[PDB]
Parts: C-alpha cells; sequence; structure tokens
C-alpha cells in the first residue's frame, strides 16, 4: 500500500516597456507654393497700419 | 534652387523609426513529496522425497 502526496507554488513578476519613436517628411510642391509669401505677409500689416500712404 | 528641389518634383517620404525594449521575469518555483510503501510478505512450502536402493 503506497500513498504519496504533492505541492508546488509557482510565482513570476514580469516588467515591460517600449519607447517606439518615428519621423516622416513628405515633400510636396504644392507647400512650396504657399512657402511663397509668408515672409513678406508680415509687412503687409506694418505698412497698412504703422505707415503714411500718400506720395 | 540646388538639389533639394528634385525632392519635391518626385514625391519623397522618408520615414524612420526606432523601438527599444526591456523586459524582465523573475519566476520562483517550490515542491515538496512526501511518499510512503509498506508492504507484507508471507510464503510457506512444503516437500516429500522418498529414497529406496537395492544393492
Amino acid at each position: 500500500l503506497r500513498n504519496g502526496e504533492s505541492d508546488t507554488k509557482r510565482n513570476t513578476q514580469s516588467q515591460n516597456e517600449m519607447n517606439r519613436t518615428g519621423l516622416t517628411k513628405q515633400y510636396l510642391i504644392d507647400n512650396l507654393q504657399k512657402l511663397y509669401s509668408m515672409r513678406d505677409t508680415i509687412f503687409k500689416t506694418y505698412d497698412k497700419e504703422c505707415f503714411l500712404h500718400i506720395w | 534652387y540646388g538639389s533639394d528641389m528634385y525632392k519635391y518634383i518626385e514625391q519623397v517620404t522618408d520615414t524612420q523609426s526606432q523601438d527599444l525594449g526591456k523586459a524582465i521575469e523573475n519566476a520562483i518555483e517550490q515542491g515538496q513529496t512526501k511518499d510512503r510503501q509498506q508492504d507484507k510478505g508471507h510464503e510457506e512450502y512444503k516437500d516429500y522425497e522418498d529414497t529406496i536402493t537395492k544393492s
């Protein structure tokens, strides 16, 4: 006559960490056309208000 | 002007990425075992041999 007994305890602890980055640049001609007058638009507001307008 | 214009001429998309992962897993396992055996034996026997000689 043979008897027995068993017992187990498995305990796992884990940690993860993921750092994903990216950078996508799209070149379109439509952006160059809109680029043209960004700087010039600054001084249209200066000229309209601050300066004289008759020769 | 310059060479960069060609990038806009034919739509070019530069894409990058970087994934940096880390993972630590810790597992602890414990086990116990207990056995018990109990046996019994018993054997019995009988023999008879009769020898008769003439000379």
